[PDB]
RNA sequence: GAGCCUUGAAGCCUAGGGCGCGGGCCCGGGUGGAGCCGCCGCAGGUGCAGAUCUUGGUGGUAGUAGCAAAUAUUCAAACGAGAACUUUGAAGGCCGAAGUGGAGAAGGGUUCCAUGUGAACAGCAGUUGAACAUGGGUCAGUCGGUCCUGAGAGAUGGGCG
RNA sequence: AGGCUAAAUACCGGCACGAGACCGAUAGUCAACAAGUACCGUAAGGGAAAGUUGAAAAGAACUUUGAAGAGAGAGUUCAA
RNA sequence: CGCGACCUCAGAUCAGACGUGGCGACCCGCUGAAUUUAAGCAUAUUAGUCAGCGGAGGAAAAGAAACUAACCAGGAUUCCCUCAGUAACGGCGAGUGAACAGGGAAGAGCCCAGCGCCGAAUCCCCGCCCCGCGGGGCGCGGGACAUGUGGCGUACGGAAG
RNA sequence: CGACUCUUAGCGGUGGAUCACUCGGCUCGUGCGUCGAUGAAGAACGCAGCUAGCUGCGAGAAUUAAUGUGAAUUGCAGGACACAUUGAUCAUCGACACUUCGAACGCACUUGCGGCCCCGGGUUCCUCCCGGGGCUACGCCUGUCUGAGCGUCGCUU
C-alpha cells in the first residue's frame, strides 16, 4: 500500500484490521523516492492474498 | 550519501518531481506560448547543491 | 510520442551551453615573463 | 560620560575625531533609566521618574510605571490618555520629563535651534528648496 | 463626453479590461442584437446569448437567410458556433466556423422563466 | 526616470584584461557578468543628464498682456478677411460679429 | 573659476539638495482640499457664521507698523468683563477670548 | 599546487538549509544563519543592500492572510453573515 | 445523485457520519480504480465524490460552531475563536462605553456652559 | 490643407527619371499590408566613423592548426537501411593482489534497472550510452542515527551596554 | 523644574484609483514573456536573454521517392 | 517555645489580562563617519547627513509662555510667501546661516500634585437577579486596594468660605 | 577557351535593423490608511482525470458554505444537464476550515526525547504498555493560595 508519511507502522496495522476486516503479521516501511510511505503489509497464514486482493479490485 | 537526514530525501523527492517535460494537452491550448520546459535540469552540467 | 519526441530537441533549450564561458578572468602571465625592460 | 567603542583607539578619521576618552552622550542618565526600565517591562508605560540617590559608580531612579489594561485605569476617564495607543513606550520617543529637557525644546531666543518638532524637522523646512509652479 | 471621475478614457485599462473580464462580464460583452419585429414586439434593442436561439448571420463570408440553431458559446474566445455554418478540413472533418455575435440577428429566443425577468426588466427600464 | 540604473553594481578592470575602462558588472554564468554598466553608451544604462521632475513647466505672463491679448484677438475676429484667412466658413453667413437673441 | 567684471556668486548648493526637493504639484488639489474643507465646514456648523469668532482691534508692536491697525486675537478679560458677560460663555457666544492681553 | 589541483579537496559543506528561510546559509560550525540571522529574534535586513530588501519583503510571497485582511477592510469587518 | 447541503442541514450528526463513511468507501474504491487501468469513467466520479466529501464536514462543522455559541451565548469568558476576530487594533481598542465615559467635572461644565446657535448679520 | 490613402499608407530595394552648391528631396518600377505628410507656430532624450566605445551578428585567417601521455588489435557470424567501434564466438594481448579487481565513508541525487527512439548532445561514427521518452526499484527490536561526554559552543541567575 | 489635546502639515512603502506635449521591446522598473525565474558563487550577494502566423488553425488530407530528417506533386486562404 | 499582626520578600502549568515579530515612504530618540571642497591640508566644509540601533500612528512631533518686544504694544502650536542670502559664524578663506515684527491657511483650550473643606462620601474582584435584540452595560449582598492618602469641590485668567 | 579574382545588378540563403502594433513601464494627483500570541511577514511540503511551470489553494487542497448572477468550463474524454427541486459557471465573500517551520511556545532540533490530565480499546489497574484529545515558552501586571526572615512588634512557655 502507499500510505502518506505522517502515519506509522501501529496505526497502519490498526488501519489495515479497521478496512479490510483481516489480520495483520507485520508491517514493514519504507519512503518511496518519489515522495510517499510504501509499506508493506503481511497477512496472517489464514487468509489469503489473492482472495483479499480479489475483493479489494487489484 | 547513501544515508542521508529526512528533509534532504523530502527535497530531493520535490527535484524529482520537477524533473519531467511538458504534456502534450497543454501544448494545443488556448493563447499558450509555453513550448518546453525552460526549467529542465541535467544532473551533469548543473548542480541543487542540496 | 515519436513525433513528440521529434520537437523535443528543437524546443529544448539550445542555449544552456550559453553560460557563455568567457568571463575569462584576470591575466597575469602576459607581463610576468619578466624581460627586465632596461633593469 | 559614554566611552567611543572604537578598538585600540583607532578613529581612523581627521583629527576632530580622535577623541575617545571624552564624549559625555547628550542623553541625560535619568531618560538612560527610563529606557532600561521600559524595554526590560516593555508590556508597561512610563510616565515619569525621579532621583533616590548616588555615592560614587551607581545613581538611582525611581521609575512610575503606568498599567495599560488594568479596568481601574481604563475607567476614569482623566487617565485614558495613556491608555491610548499613540504611548506605547514613551521613554524611546523621549516624551517623559527627562526626554523633553534632554530634546531641549521651549520657546524664544534661546531654542531657534529647534523652530517646530525637532531639530531634524527644524533642518528639514530649512534646507528643503521649496520649487513652485511659477518661480 | 466622458463625465465620470471614475471611468477610463484609457485604450490600455479598457483593452485589459475587456480580455480579462470574467464570465459573468463576457456574457453581457457577447451580445446580440434582435430582429427589427421581435424588438416591435418586445420592445427591448439587445439581449445575451445561449445556446438554443436561432440566429442569422448578418456580414462574413457566410451572410444571409440561413436562419440556424447555435450550438457552443466559447466565451473564452468571444465566438459562438451556429450549426449550418460549416467548413471541412483537408482531411474531410467539418468543423464550425467561429462567429462573433456583433455579427448575428436573433430571430427566435428560448423561453425561460429568467429570460421572462431579463425582457420585462428590459421593457419596463426603457419605460 | 527617477530612479537609479545605477541597479547594477559595477567596477572596472583596468589597464589589464584589454578591452575598456567601462566599469562592468561582476558576477559569473548568467550572461550579464561582464557587459557593459551604467554609463550612457552602454546597453540598460541610464540616460545622459537624466529628465528630472523639477523642471521649469509653468511660465507666469503679466495679467495686462493676458488682457492685452484677449483683446487684440476679439479685435481680430470682427475682420471678414481674417476669420476667412484661418479656415472658417463665412461665405453665406449674414454680419460678422453675430449676435442672436436671448431666447438661445 | 571666475571671469571679467561679474558678481562674486556664493550660492547654497553644495549641500546634497537634490535628494530633499519638495515640489508645489499638489497646490491647484490643495486648493480644492481648503475649498471642499470650507464648504463642508460651512455645511457642517449651522445658522453660525464662517470665520465664527469675532476679532478684536489691535495696534502693531514696531516703530514700523503702529501706524496701521490688525485683527487681533481674543478680547483680553478686562475689557470682556467691562463688556459684563462671564467668560466661557462668551467662548459659547463666539466671542474671542485671550487671558495673556493686558490693557 | 594552488589552483585546479586544490579544488580538489573539497568535501565538506559549511552551510546548510535553514529552517527559518530556506535560503542556504545555517552555517554549522558557527550554528547560526547568514541571510536571516536564525538564532537572533530579530530578522536581519539592512538599508545598505536595496535588492535584499527587494527580495524579501512583503508582497513576495502568498500573503495569505493579509489578503484576507485587505479584503475584510473592503467593507469594515462584518459579523453577521447577509439574508437569504 | 447530488448531496446537497440544504438537504443536509436537516439531518443528524449520526447519519451525516454514516454518509460520509459511505462516500469515503465510495472515495477509496475509486481511487483503486485511479491506480488500475480501466477507469475512463470513474474519474469526473472520484472529482464528485470529493467535492461532496467537502460538503458533509463543512455541514458539519457548521453546526457544531453555532451549536457551541448557543451556550456559551450570554456568558462572560467564552472561548478564543467565539470571541470577535476583527483585527489587532480594534481588539486593543477602549471600548463604546470607556470613550462615551465622562467625568462629573466635564459633566458639569456641559451642562452650566452650553453650546448655542447664533447668527450674526443684523 | 472640404490634405492623402485597402483602386494599397508606413518602411525597404532600385544599371529608372530628375532638382538643389549642399544638408537632402520629388517621381517612376517592384516588394510590402494600415496608417502617413505638407505649411504656420511650439517643445525636445533631435542627425555618427572613430571613444583598446556597449550590445547583437558575420567574415578573412580556414576545410588550416589540431583530434599523439600510459604498447593493440584480428577474423567470422548475428540484429540491422547502413558496421574500423554494438553483441556473441575464436585468437592474440594488457591491468598482475600497494590493480584497469572486489566493497564502503564524504560528495552526487535517480545517474540504479528494463523497454522503446536514434532528431540534438558523446567533440569521427554508432543498431550504442551515464543522451531522450515510458514504466519500475531503496522493506531492519539485535546495521547505523537516536543516548553519553570529549576539544568546545551556548541559556536563565549576575554584571555591562 | 507635572500632564493631555483636533485642525492647517509630510508621505517614492501599501490599498485601490484617474490622467499624461513621457518610452515604444538595445527604450521604459532589472522584470510587456513561467522575473527576482533560469544561472554563477560556500556565502554575503550578483542576475539575464526572450513580444508579433493568419480574419479564422483553415497547421497542409491524399499521392509519390527516401531507413527517417528532407523532398516533388496535390490542397488551405487574398497571400504560403 | 507557640500563635497573631504587619514589613521585606519568593514560588506556582494559581484565576484573568498584557508585551515580543514584521513593513519602515513620511515621523520620533540616539549614534555617527569619509570621499569631496578649500586648487596642497590639519579648523572649517561635506553634515549633525549615508550607513547602524531602538520606537510609533494614520498621521506623528509640537503646544496653551519661566515668550516676543521696548511702542499707541502683541499673545498656545503647526504650515506658506516674505524677512534674506540679511544680522551673524569662518585658517573673517572656501564656504555656512537664523529669528521677531508683516500677510495668509486653521482656529481650542484644559487637568492634576501642593494648599485646605467634606465622618473614605472612591475604585477593583467574586456571587445572585436586572434587562431587549446583532451584543453587553446600571443596581444587592462579601473578598480586597487604600489613611505613607481613592473621590467631590479646586489652578494662577485668581480660588474657597 | 575555361578556372580564379574584382565590380555591378536580378534571384536565393545567413542575419534580425527600420516601420507598424502594445493586457507593459515611468511620472503626477486624488481617495483610503489595514499586520501579529484569536499565532503575522517569510519559507518548506502538498493538491487537478489526463499536470512541469506560473497562478490559486491546505488533508474539506485548482477550492467548502452562503449572497448575487443566470446555462456553462474547455486542449480531450467523462460527469452531474438537472432549471414547473436547490440554479452550471463566474464574481462578491460576512459563516466554516486553515499541513510543518517560522516572535514559535513541553526541552532541543537529528520528524529526537519527554511530563501530567482525560476518553476509547489492553493484563478489565497502578509497575517507563496502543489509539485519540487537552495542557506543559519567557517577562510582567491585578488578585488568590502556600511559607521564609535572631526585620519590627504584641500575647504568652
Ligand atoms: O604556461 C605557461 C605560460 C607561458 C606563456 C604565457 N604567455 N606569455 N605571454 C602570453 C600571451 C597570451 C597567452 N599566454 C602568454 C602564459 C603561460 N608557463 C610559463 N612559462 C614561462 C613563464 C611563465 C609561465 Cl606562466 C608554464 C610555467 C612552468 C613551465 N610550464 C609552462
Ligand atoms: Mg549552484
Ligand atoms: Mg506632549
Ligand atoms: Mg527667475
Ligand atoms: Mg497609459
Ligand atoms: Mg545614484
Ligand atoms: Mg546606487
Ligand atoms: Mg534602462
Ligand atoms: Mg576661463
Ligand atoms: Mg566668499
Ligand atoms: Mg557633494
Ligand atoms: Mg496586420
Ligand atoms: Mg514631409
Ligand atoms: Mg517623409
Ligand atoms: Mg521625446
Ligand atoms: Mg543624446
Ligand atoms: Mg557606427
Ligand atoms: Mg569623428
Ligand atoms: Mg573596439
Ligand atoms: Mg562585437
Ligand atoms: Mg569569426
Ligand atoms: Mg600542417
Ligand atoms: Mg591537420
Ligand atoms: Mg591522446
Ligand atoms: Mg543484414
Ligand atoms: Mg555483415
Ligand atoms: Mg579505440
Ligand atoms: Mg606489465
Ligand atoms: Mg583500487
Ligand atoms: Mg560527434
Ligand atoms: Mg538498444
Ligand atoms: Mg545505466
Ligand atoms: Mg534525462
Ligand atoms: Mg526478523
Ligand atoms: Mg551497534
Ligand atoms: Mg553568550
Ligand atoms: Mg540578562
Ligand atoms: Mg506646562
Ligand atoms: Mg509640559
Ligand atoms: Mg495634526
Ligand atoms: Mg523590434
Ligand atoms: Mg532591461
Ligand atoms: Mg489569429
Ligand atoms: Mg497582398
Ligand atoms: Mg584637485
Ligand atoms: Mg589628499
Ligand atoms: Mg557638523
Ligand atoms: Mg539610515
Ligand atoms: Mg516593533
Ligand atoms: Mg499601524
Ligand atoms: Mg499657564
Ligand atoms: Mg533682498
Ligand atoms: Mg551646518
Ligand atoms: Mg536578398
Ligand atoms: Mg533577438
Ligand atoms: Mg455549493
Ligand atoms: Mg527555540
Ligand atoms: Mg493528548
Ligand atoms: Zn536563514
Amino acid at each position: 500500500f502507499i500510505v502518506d508519511v505522517k502515519a506509522n507502522k501501529h496505526q497502519i496495522k490498526q488501519a489495515v484490521k479497521k478496512l479490510y476486516d483481516i489480520d495483520v503479521a507485520k508491517v514493514n516501511t519504507l519512503i518511496r523516492p518519489d515522495g510517499e510511505k510504501k509499506a508493506y503489509v503481511r497477512l496472517a497464514p489464514d487468509y489469503d492474498a489473492l482472495d483479499v486482493a480479489n475483493k479489494i479490485g487489484i | 550519501s547513501s544515508h542521508k537526514t529526512f528533509r534532504i530525501k523530502r527535497f530531493l523527492a520535490k527535484k524529482q518531481k520537477q524533473n519531467r517535460p511538458i504534456p502534450q494537452w497543454i501544448r494545443m491550448k488556448t493563447g499558450n506560448k509555453i513550448r518546453y520546459n525552460s526549467k529542465r535540469r541535467h544532473w551533469r552540467r548543473t548542480k541543487l547543491g542540496l | 510520442g515519436v513525433c513528440r519526441k521529434a520537437a523535443q530537441p528543437e524546443e529544448a533549450g539550445l542555449q544552456i551551453p550559453a553560460i557563455l564561458g568567457i568571463l575569462g578572468g584576470i591575466l597575469a602571465l602576459l607581463i610576468l615573463i619578466l624581460l627586465l625592460l632596461l633593469f | 560620560g559614554r566611552k567611543r567603542p572604537v578598538p585600540k583607539g583607532a578613529t581612523y578619521g581627521k583629527p576632530v575625531h580622535h577623541g575617545v576618552n571624552q564624549l559625555k552622550f547628550a542623553r541625560s542618565l535619568q531618560s538612560v533609566a527610563e529606557e532600561r526600565a521600559g524595554r526590560h517591562c516593555g508590556a508597561l508605560r512610563v510616565l515619569n521618574s525621579y532621583w533616590v540617590g548616588e555615592d560614587s559608580t551607581y545613581k538611582f531612579f525611581e521609575v512610575i510605571l503606568i498599567d495599560p489594561f488594568h479596568k481601574a485605569i481604563r475607567r476614569n476617564p482623566d487617565t485614558q490618555w495613556i491608555t491610548k495607543p499613540v504611548h506605547k513606550h514613551r521613554e524611546m520617543r523621549g516624551l517623559t520629563s527627562a526626554g523633553r529637557k534632554s530634546r531641549g525644546l521651549g520657546k524664544g531666543h534661546k531654542f531657534h535651534h529647534t523652530i517646530g518638532g525637532s531639530r531634524r524637522a527644524a533642518w528639514r523646512r530649512r534646507n528643503t528648496l521649496q520649487l513652485h509652479r511659477y518661480r | 463626453m466622458k463625465f465620470n471621475p471614475f471611468v477610463t478614457s484609457d485604450r490600455s485599462k479598457n483593452r485589459k479590461r475587456h480580455f480579462n473580464a470574467p464570465s459573468h462580464i463576457r456574457r453581457k460583452i457577447m451580445s446580440s442584437p434582435l430582429s427589427k419585429e421581435l424588438r416591435q414586439k418586445y420592445n427591448v434593442r439587445s439581449m445575451p446569448i445561449r445556446k438554443d436561439d436561432e440566429v442569422q448571420v448578418v456580414r462574413g463570408h457566410y451572410k444571409g437567410q440561413q436562419i440556424g440553431k447555435v450550438v457552443q458559446v466559447y466565451r473564452k474566445k468571444y465566438v459562438i458556433y451556429i450549426e449550418r455554418v460549416q467548413r471541412e478540413k483537408a482531411n474531410g472533418t467539418t468543423v464550425h466556423v467561429g462567429i462573433h455575435p456583433s455579427k448575428v440577428v436573433i430571430t427566435r429566443l428560448k423561453l425561460d422563466k429568467d429570460r421572462k425577468k431579463i425582457l420585462e426588466r428590459k421593457a419596463k427600464s426603457r419605460q | 526616470s527617477e530612479l537609479a540604473g545605477h541597479q547594477t553594481s559595477a567596477e572596472s578592470w583596468g589597464t589589464g584584461r584589454a578591452v575598456a575602462r567601462i566599469p562592468r558588472v561582476r558576477g559569473g554564468g548568467t550572461h550579464r557578468s561582464g557587459q557593459g554598466a551604467f554609463g550612457n553608451m552602454c546597453r540598460g544604462g541610464r540616460m545622459f543628464a537624466p529628465t528630472k521632475t523639477w523642471r521649469r513647466w509653468h511660465r507666469r505672463v503679466n495679467t495686462t498682456q493676458k488682457r492685452y491679448a484677449i483683446c487684440s484677438a476679439l479685435a481680430a475676429s470682427a475682420l471678414p478677411a481674417l476669420v476667412m484667412s484661418k479656415g472658417h466658413r463665412i461665405e453665406e453667413v449674414p454680419e460678422l460679429p453675430l449676435v442672436v437673441e436671448d431666447k438661445v | 573659476a571666475p571671469s571679467r567684471n561679474g558678481m562674486v556668486l556664493k550660492p547654497h548648493f553644495h549641500k546634497d539638495w537634490q535628494r530633499r526637493v519638495a515640489t508645489w504639484f499638489n497646490q491647484p488639489a490643495r486648493k480644492i482640499r481648503r475649498r471642499k474643507a470650507r464648504q463642508a465646514k460651512a455645511r457642517r456648523i449651522a445658522p453660525r457664521p464662517a470665520s465664527g469668532p469675532i476679532r478684536p482691534i489691535v495696534r502693531c508692536p514696531t516703530v514700523r507698523y503702529h501706524t496701521k491697525v490688525r485683527a487681533g486675537r481674543g478680547f483680553s478679560l478686562e475689557e470682556l468683563r467691562v463688556a459684563g458677560i462671564h467668560k466661557k460663555v462668551a467662548r459659547t457666544i463666539g466671542i474671542s477670548v485671550d487671558p495673556r492681553r493686558r490693557n | 599546487t594552488k589552483g585546479t589541483s586544490s579544488f580538489g579537496k573539497r568535501r565538506n559543506k559549511t552551510h546548510t538549509l535553514c529552517r527559518r528561510c530556506g535560503s542556504k546559509a545555517y552555517h554549522l560550525q558557527k550554528s547560526t544563519c547568514g541571510k536571516c540571522g536564525y538564532p537572533a529574534k530579530r530578522k536581519r535586513k539592512y538599508n545598505w543592500s536595496a535588492k535584499a530588501k527587494r527580495r524579501n519583503t512583503t508582497g513576495t510571497g502568498r500573503m495569505r492572510h493579509l489578503k484576507i485582511v485587505y479584503r475584510r477592510f473592503r467593507h469594515g469587518f462584518r459579523e453577521g453573515t447577509t439574508p437569504k | 445523485a447530488k448531496i446537497k447541503a440544504r438537504d443536509l442541514r436537516g439531518k443528524k450528526k449520526e447519519e451525516l457520519l454514516k454518509q460520509l463513511d459511505d462516500l469515503k468507501v465510495e472515495l477509496s474504491q475509486l481511487r483503486v480504480a485511479k491506480v488500475t487501468g480501466g477507469a475512463a469513467s470513474k474519474l469526473s466520479k472520484i472529482r464528485v465524490v470529493r467535492k461532496s466529501i467537502a460538503r458533509v464536514l463543512t455541514v458539519i462543522n457548521q453546526t457544531q460552531k453555532e451549536n457551541l455559541r448557543k451556550f456559551y451565548k450570554g456568558k462572560k469568558y467564552k472561548p478564543l475563536d467565539l470571541r470577535p476576530k476583527k483585527t489587532r487594533a480594534m481588539r486593543r481598542r477602549l471600548n463604546k462605553h470607556e470613550e462615551n465615559l465622562k467625568t462629573k467635572k466635564q459633566q458639569r461644565k456641559e451642562r452650566l456652559y452650553p453650546l448655542r446657535k447664533y447668527a450674526v448679520k443684523a
